[PDB]
């Protein structure tokens, strides 16, 4: 873990926008 | 010590010379005088190590001025090293045959000078160009006899847009210092050519594409737009310079766009955010910003009307920066932020500096006088101020009663008693004038007027000039207004300023103000208790001519001190 | 308990100006906090590392209950913190000492001689005016004791009340009496200072303190005679202190009489021939002599042998020889004029010597050397020192130059042209205090008005940045514009003055930015005289009057307004309030 | 008498304070600021004498710390001198080897000398033997 | 456009000069230590000094002062960018900022300083591309400069393709001294750490408010910034056309995006300071912290700075939750909280005596700053899209990011 | 250094 948020994926583009 | 570094230097050991230089470098660097050894480091500067060659060369450009007669033995050493295959190597010996200050050795390096104009590699190209113009600004002749405007004029159509910004930069400069013949401005395929390479060039480049812009003047609506269009990405960069080069840029073509057109509004309502992102800067670019901020304040006032909040000065922000502050908040203020302007100038009277409450007191009569709607807001923040029991305080109070008694003087007989007894015993000449004044002027809703004027009559031969003519005015004017209760005091003021005061423009009033009284003391009224016309208050904003002029220059020295371009260099 | 050397060594440890004020801030915290408990065992490290923390330039306000409380202990040490605290950071105006008074007159009777001596020099170098009104008697009561080692503690908190509080010298007359047979030097050296002390603060005790002038000439004898001793003999001088004391009481004794001075006139000469001038010591006691002699009402022999040792003295090479020897010329300026007058080159020389106080004390030399028939000649030399002084002595120069011209001026032209020539070159020099003496002598001169006026009008159209040049043109023209210009009421052939140059010129001066509101004023005030003075430009003012009467100034405000006034309503008054002021001394 | 006696270093450091004068604490700090810096900014052929406020502002330093004397007009010059020599003699007969070092150190042994020495601005102790058996004596007391 | 550029000393000695120009003497670095110091004496010190007709601009560093001294009216905002971006290179190069690596790298800072900038136009101002061609431990100078790609080194390979970026949260917020806050504002702070093989652009995408109202989606939660600051290899060509962020990573650590915009929102602590100072007798510190954030988000490394008295001492802490300790360098009680869960309520009661002497001068009112810290928050309420790695190799990236919310100028106006 | 040295160097 660590301190301030722990990191998380991230996506590539908004999927929904087509 | 010297014998034996000269010693190692004259020696053929590799390890031996490169640490002869590395001590002679931190005895340079120490503050020891190491010129003497410089012939003795001529002889071994052919070096194949690279950083032999560079300490070499920073120590024939340290030791050229003063040695200038044996830095002749170098011209061959720079000529060889001219020609090396590294790019290194052959823009290190380009920025140090311009960086020598000698008349003999710019002659001989014209050559190199014209063989690494046109280098292929771009730092080849962009240490080419900066040799030609250390060149031209160290001997204008030569360069133009070298013909190197041409060449610097076609780097700029070229790739290398590092290599261009820098030759634009160089041309700029060259034309800078020159007296404007022969300039090298462009058509509009030029700046479209620059606009182009613009996205292109590095952080450095981008303040040397974008002073280019800032000289040539836009003729049409369209080409304006399309440069503004082109500068608003601009306002997106990181760089504080090139953001600030942006934003004086946009400036100067808003001068010729047309305010019809939309794309006025559009600048303008994008400036607001680079203002503030700017406002945010380094404390050392806090000022700078600030100073950008009040020039460009006085062209176009309305595009920062929103931005009061960001003014405010904070609790850990610089002397500089608070007064910055203070000034942008003065140059501002506006009736919609009335209220917040005085409760920070309230929060700004309770801090330790006492020229940051005298700035913040100055601020707040300045705000009083340019707005009357505030004006009982400021009444009672100076009352607040005066009772708040502060030496500098107090006398900033009156003083900011006074100013605005001479200015909306109409209903301000209701402070007269509150300020009749308000600690007057303070000796400062400015509260003291003030205060005398605003007596003699407002000796009406005050009945120990001259009760209150005796204590300052006590020592009126030797209290100063202003002072006494301020006295000698209340006294004319109260035995003008109430005779009854001052026809001795009137006396005794022209006994003393007529007989005991040897001031000559004081004894001249004394003498008017004695034959007035004694000639027809009604006349004395409509002539000296006259009503004196609107005070004509000195408008802070500067001179049309001078703002124009200060927005082509945007970020110099100049604006920062707030003077001519011409004003300021030597 | 923190030691002072520790806190030394931590303050020597840091480096950043930040770092040492928290490394101080948390001493005096500390301090406080040990403080606050009443804490009495380690009183003595506080006190030394608050005492340091002061003397280092840190507050000390809460730090002024525990010396009192520490003054009065019983141990020796944190006795002797509690005076330090009391005589470091305790003062008259601190008022934290009167609660000091119990304490001093408790330990004023204590056995211990080091806590009396420490508790009398503490009085002596914090001396209050209430604090001696309590202690006076005391003082009094220690001067008759027999001790050697406390006559000079009882003497010098005697001198310093008598300094604090001049009405209570009255009861140390009595105290000092037949008190010149000391043989301890401590002891006869404070005698003497109290003895000195009380006759320079009144005059009454001159002729009681003159009769021991035999017995002071027969002390100083005895000391000159036995050069050489153990104690108080340094660079072959014995007694120096003692010998300096006897010599200002000497010039200091009998100054106006001739018994006085008849007495010690043996003994001055002796010592002016007896003593060698060799060390700083012995010049010192020269200079004191001398100065002492030229005080007195000495012998023709005395000031012939003081002139020689001063002039010997000037040409020494030693920076405080010359500095000595230069201000024992300008005490000795109205005594032995006619001598002085042999040093006019050495006067002169100083001027350019490469030492700030040798160069101001060569000035004041030759100001105060200036005569009636020199002045002529000294002029040359004083403009030439003020052109190439130094900027904290141009305006010094400036000031003595007019002063001189005032003074000794040989004629009103020469005069008036010196402070012509002073004010074109003293610029931003010139006093503003003397632009008030320059326009009272213009206006008592009324003979050179013409001259004066056109130089005035000439110097005032090249520049106008020069306050008091400035404004002294401006009272000129005021007073002499009907002499300045002459058939000037319409268009003439060309002169130096056309009726409508002066205006321009006053008007560019009001409205220009290098006014200070004096010299506007006084513009404005030649302005509106010039209405009724110069009948040439008229009805152009009075627009400009009207203008300049809404002034951002209240007082040029009123002023502008009041001009307009009387030239819309009193046309016909204007002249009869535009009467020349007088002129007086 | 002597207004106010200070001994400060060549950097500017103030190695000894002693003022005769009741003066404020600002005022005091500006005072000595003020001496700091006209030492400071003052050759090594000035005469060792300053005229500055009407004092007698004398400075003669045998070491790096220098010392300052601020007398009226109405002594000669060089018993200031000789006075500054006599102390400055005592005071390294008192310690022995006088360093700077030890001055800072002895900061309480130098005011308790001092103080013995001159109280007052005026001279209190003639002899340079007597004062020292006093010192001594007044030490050993504990 | 300065003459020459150096770096002081603490003592006014000079670390290091390098003249660019020539046409200002070297000399008059010594005056400008006179300067300085009457104008710290006069408060009139600034930044930028003025020796007659040569401006000498000197920047406060963490040991000397970088004094660049200028004759002409040259660009000011240029010449502090250049000192910027030397002290960004010198922090990149050298880890401590003292007079310790400035005397032990000087043959390599002459080399840098000498690559910089020529007569005084910066020339190279990336910290990889000088590390690339100048080191303290030469070849030709690298192509990535000469090409228009300078921040993304190409040939770069790594074995993972990982990338830690950090959402970064400033609340700010100005609160006077009548209980009413007059700044509250959020900076945001895009920074990514990337450490990838190659040189892939990034495609960010994110939940604006002006992306979301251009593409119809105005309707959620989208941050609207007032201020967004691209970094150097994000193009602005594309961001101002349709928003798209587009640009090179660089390699390592850099700041991509930093938002900008005020803030409505209630402040995340609300701190009620009570003084109950008596006349030089005690002192009474009503201190209650209300926690408005969250209470799924915990605040860590909380420390609500109190300015107690300067003369105060003896004094005593009565609170609830949080550690008080004072520290006499900082003339203050700090309310140190280790973690603090949102909506959590501390109160506390300071105590302390007084001296009885009086403050000879005032001291002020120093304002009322927390240093608190609590991360996985999104208070701005923007959620990022999708992170648009491309690389021409063709790879699967992983990227990561962590929300960080900390307490940037909260500070509360004293009573 | 200069601090250890004698002020007067007897």
């Amino acid at each position: 873990d660590r301190k301030g948020g722990s990191y998380s994926q991230a996506a590539g583009s908004d999927s929904a926008q087509s | 010590e010297i014998f034996e570094l000269k010693a190692e230097l004259n020696s053929d050991k590799k390890e031996k010379k490169k640490e002869a230089v590395k001590k002679v470098i931190a005895s340079m660097t120490v503050g020891k005088d190491v010129s003497a050894l410089f012939p003795d480091v001529v002889n071994c500067m052919q070096t194949d190590n690279l950083e032999l060659k560079k300490l070499v060369y920073l120590y024939l450009m340290n030791y050229a001025k003063s040695q200038p007669d044996m830095a002749i033995m170098a011209v061959n050493t720079f000529v060889k090293d001219c020609e090396d295959p590294n790019p290194l190597i052959r823009a290190l010996a380009v920025r140090t045959m311009g960086c020598i200050r000698v008349d003999k050795i710019t002659e001989y390096l014209c050559e190199p000078l014209r063989k690494c104009l046109k280098d292929e590699d771009p730092y080849v190209r962009k240490t080419a160009a900066v040799c030609v113009a250390k060149l031209h600004d160290i001997n204008a002749q030569l360069v133009e006899d070298q013909g190197f405007l041409d060449t610097l004029k076609d780097l700029i159509s070229d790739s290398n847009p590092m290599v261009v910004a820098n030759a634009v930069a160089a041309l700029s400069e060259i034309a800078e210092s020159h007296p404007s013949s022969n300039l090298l401005d462009l058509n509009p395929q030029s700046i479209n050519k620059l606009l182009t390479a613009l996205n292109e060039c590095t952080e450095w480049g981008q303040i040397f594409i974008l002073d280019c812009l800032a000289n040539y003047m836009p003729k049409d609506d369209r080409e304006a737009q399309s440069i503004c269009e082109r500068v608003t990405p601009r306002l997106s960069h990181a760089n504080s310079a090139v953001v600030l080069s942006a934003v004086k840029v946009l400036m100067k073509f808003m001068e010729m766009l047309s305010k019809d057109l939309d794309y006025y509004g559009t600048l303008l309502k994008k400036l607001a955010p680079p203002l503030v992102t700017l406002l945010s800067a380094e404390p050392e670019l806090q000022y700078v910003a600030l100073r950008n901020i009040n020039l460009i304040v006085q062209k176009r006032p309305e595009i920062l009307k929103h931005e009061m909040k960001v003014f405010f000065v904070k609790y850990n922000d610089p002397i500089y920066v608070k007064l910055e502050k203070l000034d942008i908040m003065i140059r501002l203020a506006s009736q919609a932020n009335i209220a917040q302007v005085l409760a920070e100038l309230r929060e700004y009277a309770t801090e330790v500096d006492v020229d940051f409450v005298r700035k913040a007191v100055r601020a707040i009569g300045r705000c009083a006088i340019k707005v009357e709607q505030s004006a009982e807001r400021c009444v009672s923040t100076l009352l607040d101020l005066i009772q708040t029991k502060v030496n500098y305080v107090v006398q900033e109070a009156i003083v900011v009663i006074k100013d605005i008694f001479r200015k909306y003087p109409n209903k301000y007989e209701s402070v007269i008693a509150t300020l009749c007894e308000n600690l007057d015993s303070l000796d400062e000449p400015e509260a003291r004038a003030a205060m005398i004044w605003i007596v003699g002027e407002y000796a009406e809703r005050i009945d120990n007027a001259d009760e209150l004027l005796e204590s300052f009559l006590e020592g009126f031969h030797d209290k100063s000039t202003q002072v006494q003519l301020q006295l000698l005015t209340a006294i004319v004017k109260l035995f003008l207004k109430k005779p009854t209760e001052t026809q001795e005091l009137v006396q005794q003021v022209l006994s003393l300023a007529t007989q005991d005061s040897d001031n000559p423009d004081l004894r001249d009033r004394g003498y008017i103000y004695w034959r007035l009284l004694s000639t027809d003391p009604v006349a004395a009224k409509e002539v000296v208790l006259a009503e004196k016309p609107l005070i004509s208050e000195e408008t802070d904003l500067i001179e049309p001519t001078l703002l124009d002029e200060l927005i082509c220059y945007i970020g110099t020295l100049a604006s920062v001190y707030h003077k001519p371009p011409s004003a300021f260099v030597e | 308990p923190i030691r002072l050397r520790e806190l030394i060594r931590t303050i020597r440890t840091a480096r950043t100006q930040a770092e040492e004020r928290e490394m101080i801030q948390k001493e005096c915290a500390a301090i406080r906090s040990s403080f606050r408990e009443e804490d009495n065992t380690y009183r003595c490290r506080n006190v030394a590392k608050l005492l340091y923390m002061h003397m280092l330039g840190y507050p000390a306000h809460f730090g002024q209950l525990e010396c009192l409380k520490l003054i009065a202990s019983q141990k020796f040490t944190d006795k002797r913190i509690g005076y330090l605290g009391a005589m470091l950071l305790l003062d008259e105006r601190q008022d934290v000492h009167l609660l000091m008074t119990n304490c001093i007159k408790n330990d004023l009777n204590h056995s211990t001689q080091f806590v009396q001596g420490l508790a009398l020099c503490t009085l002596g170098c914090m001396g209050s005016s209430e604090m001696c009104r309590d202690l006076a008697g005391e003082v009094e009561k220690l001067l008759k004791t027999s001790n050697s080692y406390l006559r000079k503690k009882a003497a010098l908190c005697a001198v310093h009340v008598i300094r604090k509080v001049p009405e209570l010298m009255e009861m140390f007359l009595p105290a000092t009496k037949n008190l010149l047979n000391e043989k301890n030097h401590g002891v006869l050296h404070t005698s003497v200072v109290l003895l000195t002390e009380m006759c320079e603060r009144s005059p009454d005790m001159l002729a009681h303190f003159r009769k021991l002038v035999p017995q002071l000439v027969r002390i100083l004898k005895n000391l000159i005679m036995s050069g050489y001793s153990p104690e108080h003999d340094v660079s072959g001088i014995s007694d120096p202190f003692l010998q300096v004391r006897i010599l200002r009481l000497l010039r200091i004794l009998g100054r106006n009489d001739d018994d006085s001075s008849e007495a010690m006139n043996d003994i001055l000469a002796q010592v002016a021939t007896n003593t060698e001038t060799s060390k700083n010591v012995g010049n010192a006691i020269l200079y004191e002599t001398v100065l002492t002699i030229m005080d007195i009402k000495s012998e023709s022999g005395l000031r012939v042998l003081a002139i020689n040792i001063l002039g010997r003295f000037l040409l020494n090479n030693d920076k405080n020889i010359r500095y000595v020897a230069l201000t024992s010329l300008l005490k000795t300026v109205q005594t032995d004029h006619n001598a002085v007058q042999r040093h006019r080159s050495t006067i002169v020389d100083c001027l350019k010597d490469l030492d700030v106080s040798i160069k101001r004390r060569a000035m004041e030399l030759s100001f105060a050397l200036v005569n009636g028939n020199n002045i002529r000649g000294m002029m040359k030399e004083l403009l030439y020192f003020l052109d190439s002084c130094e900027p904290e002595f141009k305006a010094d120069c400036a000031s003595g130059i007019f002063l001189a011209a005032e003074k000794y001026a040989p004629s009103k032209r020469w005069h008036i042209d010196t402070i012509m020539r002073v004010l074109t070159t003293a610029g931003s020099y010139v006093r503003d205090d003397a632009v008030p003496n320059l326009i009272q002598l213009i206006t008592n001169s009324v003979e050179m008005h013409a001259y004066t006026v056109q130089r005035l009008y000439k110097a005032i159209l090249g520049d106008y940045s020069q306050q008091p040049l400035v404004q002294v043109a401006a009272w000129c023209i005021g007073e002499y514009g009907d002499l300045l210009v002459s058939g000037q009421c319409e268009e003439e052939e060309p002169i130096q003055v056309t009726e409508d140059e002066v205006l321009d010129i006053l008007e560019s001066v009001l409205i220009s930015n290098m006014s200070t509101s004096v010299t506007r004023g006084y513009a404005l005030t030649a302005i509106m005289k010039l209405s009724t003075r110069f009948t040439c430009t008229v009805n152009r003012i009075k627009k400009v009057v009207s203008i300049y009467g809404s002034s951002i100034d209240v007082e040029l405000q009123q002023r502008a307004v009041e001009y307009n006034a009387l030239f819309k309503k009193y046309d016909h008054m204007r002249s009869a309030l535009l009467e020349r002021m007088p002129v007086m001394e | 008498m002597i207004h106010f006696i200070l001994l400060f270093s060549r950097q500017g450091k103030l190695r000894l304070q002693k003022w005769y004068i009741t003066l404020p604490d600002k005022e005091r700090k500006k005072i000595t600021r003020e001496i700091v810096q006209i030492i400071l900014s003052r050759g090594h052929r000035t005469s060792s004498f300053v005229d500055w406020k009407e004092l007698k502002l004398v400075y003669k330093r045998y070491a790096s710390l220098y010392f300052c004397c601020a007398i009226e007009n109405q002594d000669n010059e060089l018993l200031t001198l000789e006075i500054v020599h006599r102390y400055v003699e005592l005071l390294d007969k008192y310690f022995g080897n006088v360093c700077e070092l030890d001055i800072i150190f002895n900061f309480e042994k130098a005011y308790f000398i001092l103080d013995e020495f001159i109280i007052g601005g005026e001279i209190q102790e003639t002899s340079k033997k007597i004062a020292v058996k006093a010192i001594e004596d007044s030490d050993m007391l504990q | 456009s300065a003459s020459a550029v150096y770096v002081l000393d603490l003592k006014g000695k000079v670390l290091i000069c390098r003249n660019y120009r020539g046409d200002v003497d070297m000399s008059e670095v010594e005056h400008f230590m006179p300067i300085l110091m009457e104008k710290e004496e006069e408060g009139m010190l600034s930044p930028i000094l003025a020796h007659g007709g040569v401006r000498f601009m000197w920047i406060k560093h963490n040991n000397l002062y970088l004094v660049a001294t200028s004759k002409k009216n040259a660009c000011v905002s240029l010449v502090f960018s250049f000192l910027y971006k030397v002290v960004q290179v010198f922090s990149e190069y050298f880890k401590e900022l003292e007079e310790e690596s400035i005397r032990d790298n000087f043959v390599i800072i002459y080399e840098l300083l000498d690559e910089l900038m020529d007569f005084g136009y910066p020339q190279t101002t990336d910290s990889k591309i000088l590390q690339e061609y100048i080191t303290q431990e030469a070849p030709r100078p690298p192509a990535t400069v000469t090409n228009a790609v300078s921040w993304r080194s190409e040939g770069i390979k790594y074995r993972k393709n990982e990338v830690f970026l950090d959402v970064i949260e400033a609340v700010n917020l100005l609160v006077s001294a009548n209980g009413n806050v007059l700044r509250s504002e959020i900076v945001g702070s895009i920074k990514m750490r990337v450490f990838l093989s190659g040189m892939p652009e990034l495609r960010l995408g994110l939940n604006d408010k002006v992306l979301f109202d251009n593409t119809g989606r105005g309707k959620s939660k989208s941050v609207e910034l007032e201020d967004v600051k691209f970094h150097q290899c994000v193009r602005l060509s594309r961001f101002e056309n349709d928003r798209t962020i587009s640009f090179i990573p660089p390699d390592g650590e850099f700041e991509l995006m930093s938002y900008r915009l005020n803030t409505h929102v209630k402040p995340l602590i609300w701190i009620e300071s009570v003084i109950e100072k008596h006349s030089h007798s005690r002192i009474e510190y009503m201190v209650k912290a209300k926690s408005q954030f969250k209470r799924r988000s915990t605040a860590n490394n909380v420390e609500i700075h109190i300015p107690v008295p300067n003369d105060a001492d003896s004094p005593k802490f009565k609170t609830t939750v949080g550690s008080v300790k004072w520290v006499p360098e900082n003339s203050e009680i700090v309310w140190s909280v280790k973690s603090f869960p949102g909506g959590k309520e501390y109160l506390m009661r300071a105590h302390f005596g007084l001296p009885s002497v009086e403050a000879e001068d005032k001291e002020g009112k120093p304002p009322i700053s927390v240093k608190f810290e609590i991360p996985y928050f999104t208070t701005s309420g923007i959620q990022v899209r999708y992170l648009k790695i491309i690389e021409k190799s063709g790879y699967q990236a992983l990227p990561w990011v962590r929300y960080i919310t900390q307490n940037g100028d909260y500070q509360l106006r004293t009573q | 250094k200069g601090e250890n040295t004698s002020l007067l160097h007897p």
